RNA sequence: GUGGGGUAACGGCCCACCAAGCCGAAGAUCGGUACGGGCCGUGAGAGCGGGAGCCCGGAGAUGGACACUGAGACACGGGUCCA
RNA sequence: AGUGGUGGCCACUAUUAUUGGGCCUAAAGCGGCCGUAGCCGGGCCCGUAAGUCCCUGGCGAAAUCCCACGGCUCAACCGUGGGGCUCGCUGGGGAUACUGCGGGCCUUGGGACCGGGAGAGGCCGGGGGUACCCCCGGGGUAGGGGUGAAAUCCUAUAAUCCCGGGGGGACCGCCAGUGGCGAAGGCGCCCGGCUGGAACGGGUCCGACGGUGAGCGCGGAAGGCCAGGGGAGCGAACCGGAUUAGAUACCCGGGUAGUCCUGGCUGUAAAGGAUGCGGGCUAGGUGUCGGGCGAGCUUCGAGCUCGCCCGGUGCCGUAGGGAAGCCGUUAAGCCCGCCGCCUGGGGAGUACGGCCGCAAGGCUGAAACUUAAAGGAAUUGGCGGGGGAGCACUACAAGGGGUGGAGCGUGCGGU
């Protein structure tokens, strides 16, 4: 996962972590599809 | 450090990291990969022919609040349908259902939306071969 | 590690300069360094020099008279032709004449005025104003 | 030492800008040729045989004397060494750095899980290689001639 | 930071206490200077310069 | 399932070069990798319970496979090179959880033994050779080529063609095994395309790719090739020593006139070691007949 | 490489034998794209961009394939065949 | 006699940066080390002349370009004459300063060795520590626990609590640091053994043996996984008790994986000094850590105080640099080598593909489309269930007064 530091600002955004959750969550769900 | 390489026999890599970084901007790959041209829907054409089916306005984005008139075309080029703002004072009385009309780049930033009124990219210029300006003005007449 | 003495000597006389100390001294002496540096003597931006061994490269050391703008290495041994040297000085020198450059030919090295003259060229080495 | 520690210690020692041999040693070029053969028959490495010369002897550098078997070189232990046919094949610092590695490995086959050893490892390793390089370029040293832990342990 | 360095060690013609005999030492030894004849030692290697035993005449350069 | 080799697909790939002479970094990293493989395994004579493996057998493990240069070698390669000896019928491979037990068979310890001193591509091409000679599941492969089977549905049918022969009882349960394997890949070959995985079709064509054969991948397929010239030679070869079945499957018109119409390709070894091979596999050919009823049949 | 055939002619260009070479990370192979140059637009210039118009060279006649005549063609206003 | 709109290209833009871009905070240094090809390399002598430079032959067509003159009224156009080019060539001569090339000579860079000394440098064996939990016995009733309150929860076969005795897993407080050591993550009970490294004193021995590092390799916090052991405490999930409009939380009572050991995998982070590494230069002062020297003291152990040299690590700061924040001999200043990274913000660390892994995931990575900002530093005010003060009877501490309860007068709202 690379990651950008300016990103990790929460100034009108949600936090950073979950973000990266929940599109992990997409990446396993898709897959899965995929099988 | 100092920006290297410099040496005398070492040229291979500074055209290297030269062409490499040149990848970085956005207007150089956009002209190589052509990318504007296989995206164009007119294909580079300064201006473009089609025919009206219907008339919509929108609402200009804020804080300019008004009912800015356009129509949608499909050109006969190819097929496609695009959306063309009216310039005009009651412009829109001219314009018709089923018209032949001319249609070119409003000229926004990077051909892009103009100003006030988002998503358009397109006026209108002659409708059945007839200039649309001098309909505003009036000195000529629709066929 | 150590690439090139030049380069580092003339950076540091420069820098002497600008705090307008006294007396100088370059370790790692050469032949190149001190001809070179007698080269821009002959025009009298630098007193005396001298050359004193020490059993490893021997040390040369000078006497500043403040008169130096700047002394830089011109580091890729750029070689140039008699006609183009007005293309070069523009770009190290701030005005027509204004100081020398160095330029190793056929014969050795000394100013570019007189490399002018003679009408031979070589690689160019160092620029001082 | 700044190849792998980057440290800038400075334990470097001094030794001034003489040419000719002191005036104040008693010793001959030969009478060391003499001492140097007797000190070094009992196997002892060239720069302890230099350092037992500079502190019971008193004699400054080898160096410092000229040849008399050339005018154009100084006379080095080494070269004295060779002078007899004593000079070892395999160069002393790099054989040091055999016999180490191998003592070293034979701990390791001992310690399996100790890395910073293995690092210490690589870094004489590489030693190692970089003098081999050199010597194979400088020809003191067959072509042929590999560094390889079974024959180091031959060695 | 002097422009040339310096030896600060020297070397020492040193008599041996017990069989009289002369030697030139290093005032900064690394091992142990022996005598010739009596075997005694004359200097230890210290942390800096090592402690001479027997007795000194002079200092040379 | 059977084989689960991931993420090495084109790895086997390179014992084509085998074929010609042009020596490679992989190719030297399989020769070294086989041979410390077959030093690793013993051959002890005995050897059917489950609990013989694991007091007569030898564990592997896999960090301690390293290549000459103190580096690293992916599991799945030791995987993909191990299947393909015990394919050819040179390793007695065990899967047992998490560990692999291993030994040497009865050809080994009889091509090493005789071919002790050979270069390492020739030891390499006299394995394969061996092992193709017997009645291994390769024979069964190079005899389906030979029959003009060039896609895994070709050897399947030939697969259900031998079971349904009944008379498979030297290798029933390696062929099932290869039919397995068949299984939960024909579909990433031909239906999805994505191959990412291997088989034992495909660590036989390559190892054949070794000798004779020159495969091409398309949505994942295994498409198979042969040549006519060193085919021919090693037909020859075989032919030299009739130690193998033809397994109902006889070579087909097209094929047959396509060898006799060929010229003649020399014979890939020194003729001496030929007939050393020869004699070697003729005179104790009941020895490693039975060794390999153990081994694939059942009674 | 050998020894030959064929050609206005040298050459795997072609053929029979012998041998396994040959290229590649200073990037082959594969794909994308495009007639090459003199030149032209712009820039203080370093540079970037284009190769329509005139001149030189190359290539083509709906796509492909094949000949006759001719010093000279596989031939836009000569010939044969398929689509 | 052209002006306007659109679309394409160069400038603007040093928004492509060789001349000449930056990467602490605005996007931009790999988590660290190793090293191949490549790039860049110490000093001196001797010889060559490949590169390098000057002279000279051939050659780089015309058209187009620069200049004078002449013809067309002038011009544009054309001619005569002179000069130039994409310049990629090539013959011969001359020169040797540099670079390259071969031979020699020498230590400063770099390497090796040795003498004491320092340090949570590593692995391995043994010994202990206090603390906690369980178990046995002895003593004593009536609770303990825990919150803001409570409650769940444990106990009258006796809890909490005190004494005696046995077992167990984890760990190694104060000393302790603004200290040390490690390349980095990291490293702290005592002793013994094996091992890595540095600094200092000595150039003693080697003679440039080197810096960088595309591709390559190694180890590398917590957590997760795999197979087998272990599990005192703590504690993902989960189960109960509370609070709450709402509890999926914060609080409380329990509790599985985990946290530990043996072998293997996963390659991650605020792995941040957010600062890639080597050399030279550029004012100082201040303390501690190591080593050496000079001293002075010394109940005589560098044990104690001062100065100096180097090595590591902070603070202040002259010049200086920067948008400023601030940095400033441990440089974010001036030169010198090499590698990595970036080119408005979203879409995106996404889709598709490749490769790695058992899996979770790791390494590479677009485009369509949309937007004037996004962002960095910093001044003044404003505001704080932030802090520090001092005031207030239109506030509050203390006394005293009276409404909301009946009715009237009287203004406002609802009808």
């Amino acid at each position: 996962m690379k990651r950008r530091p300016r990103k990790w600002k929460k100034k009108g955004r949600m936090r950073w972590k979950w973000i990266k959750k929940r599109i992990r969550r997409l990446k396993r769900q898709r897959k899965k599809e995929r099988g | 450090g100092k920006k290297a390489p410099n040496g005398e026999f070492a040229g291979r890599k500074l055209k290297l990291k030269r062409k490499k970084f040149r990848w970085s901007d956005i207007r150089y790959k956009r002209r190589v990969l052509r990318l504007k041209e296989k995206s164009d829907p007119l294909e580079g054409a300064p201006q473009a022919r089609g025919i009206v089916l219907e008339k919509i306005a929108v609402e200009a984005k804020q804080p300019n609040s008004g009912m800015r008139k356009a129509v949608r075309v499909q050109l006969i080029k190819n097929g496609k349908v695009v959306t063309a703002f009216c310039p005009g004072d009651g412009a829109i009385k001219f314009i018709d259902e089923h018209d032949e009309v001319i249609i070119e780049g409003i000229g926004g930033p990077k051909g892009g939306s103009m100003g006030d009124i988002p998503g358009i990219r397109y006026k209108v210029v002659k409708v059945n071969r007839v200039s649309l300006k001098e309909l505003v003005k009036g000195r000529k007449e629709k066929p | 590690t150590l690439l090139d003495p030049l380069a580092n000597a003339l950076s540091h006389i420069t820098n002497s300069e600008r705090v307008g100390k006294r007396e100088v001294y370059i370790k790692p002496a050469s032949k190149l360094i001190g001809e070179v540096l007698r080269v821009m003597q002959k025009y009298g931006y630098i007193g005396e020099f001298e050359f004193i061994d020490d059993g490893r490269a021997g040390v040369y050391r000078v006497q500043l008279l403040g008169r130096i703008n700047k002394a830089g290495a011109i580091k890729p041994r750029f070689p140039v032709k008699v006609s183009e040297f007005e293309k070069w000085e523009k770009r190290f020198l701030p005005a027509f004449e204004f100081g020398i450059l160095i330029v190793s030919t056929s014969q050795g090295v000394m100013s570019h005025k007189e490399a002018i003259e003679k009408g031979i060229g070589g690689r160019l080495i160092a620029y001082v104003y | 030492a700044r190849m792998h520690a980057r440290k800038r210690g400075k334990s470097g020692s001094k030794r001034p800008p003489r040419t000719a041999p002191p005036i104040w040693v008693e010793y001959t070029v030969e009478e060391i040729e003499n001492l140097v053969v007797k000190l070094r028959k009992e196997g002892y490495s060239t720069a302890m045989i230099g350092t037992i010369l500079r502190d019971q002897y008193g004699i400054p550098s080898v160096k410092l004397f000229k040849d008399p078997d050339n005018p154009n070189r100084n006379l080095t232990i080494t070269r004295i060494l060779e002078k007899h046919g004593l000079a070892p094949e395999i160069p002393e610092d790099l054989m040091f750095l055999i016999r180490r590695a191998v003592n070293l490995r034979k701990h390791l086959e001992q310690h399996p899980k100790d890395l910073h050893s293995m690092r210490g490892l690589q870094l004489i390793e590489s030693k190692i290689r970089r003098l081999v390089k050199y010597y194979k370029r400088k020809g003191k040293l067959p072509k042929n001639w590999r560094y390889d832990p079974e024959t180091a342990k031959l060695l | 930071k002097p422009i040339i360095p310096m030896p600060r060690s020297r070397f020492l013609r040193v008599k041996c206490i017990d069989c009289g005999n002369e030697q030139i030492v290093f005032s900064h030894p690394a091992t142990k200077v022996r005598c010739l004849i009596c075997g005694a030692t004359l200097v230890e290697p210290t942390g800096g310069k090592g402690i001479v035993k027997a007795k000194i005449l002079e200092v040379l350069e | 399932k059977v084989v689960g080799i991931k993420g090495s697909v084109s790895y086997l790939q390179a014992l084509k070069y085998l074929k010609t002479k042009k020596v490679t970094k992989r190719l030297k990293e399989i020769e070294k990798l086989v041979d410390t493989l077959i030093t690793l395994a013993p051959y002890a004579p005995e050897g059917s319970k489950i609990e013989t493996i694991r007091k007569n057998y030898a564990k592997i493990s896999f960090n301690k496979i390293k290549t000459v240069s103190r580096s690293k070698i992916g599991s799945p390669r030791i995987k993909s090179i191990m299947l393909l000896l015990w394919n050819f019928g040179l390793l007695d491979v065990k899967i047992i959880e998490n560990s692999w037990y291993v030994r040497k068979t009865k050809l080994a310890s009889l091509l090493e033994e005789n071919f002790k001193d050979l270069s390492p591509s020739e030891k390499l091409k006299v394995y394969l050779l061996g092992g193709l000679l017997v009645d291994t599941p390769a024979r069964f492969v190079y005899r389906c080529t030979l029959n003009g089977v060039e896609d895994y549905k070709g050897v399947k049918k030939a697969i259900l063609g031998y079971l349904s022969d009944q008379r498979s009882n030297s290798l029933i349960i390696g062929l099932s095994n290869m039919l397995e394997s068949i299984k939960f890949i024909e579909e990433a070959q031909a239906y999805s395309g994505k191959k990412e995985y291997i088989g034992l079709v495909d660590v036989a064509f390559y190892g054949l790719s070794g000798l004779y054969l020159d495969v091409k991948r398309e949505s994942g397929k295994l498409t198979v090739k042969p040549n006519f010239r060193e085919l021919r030679a090693l037909y020859e070869i075989d032919k030299s020593v009739a130690t193998g079945s033809d397994y109902g499957l006889s070579i087909s018109k097209e094929i047959l006139e396509n060898l006799a119409n060929t010229k003649r390709r020399k014979t890939i070894f020194s003729e001496e070691v030929q007939e050393l091979l020869v004699n070697v596999i003729k005179e104790n050919a009941i020895s490693i007949s039975q060794d390999l009823q153990n081994m694939y049949g059942i009674i």
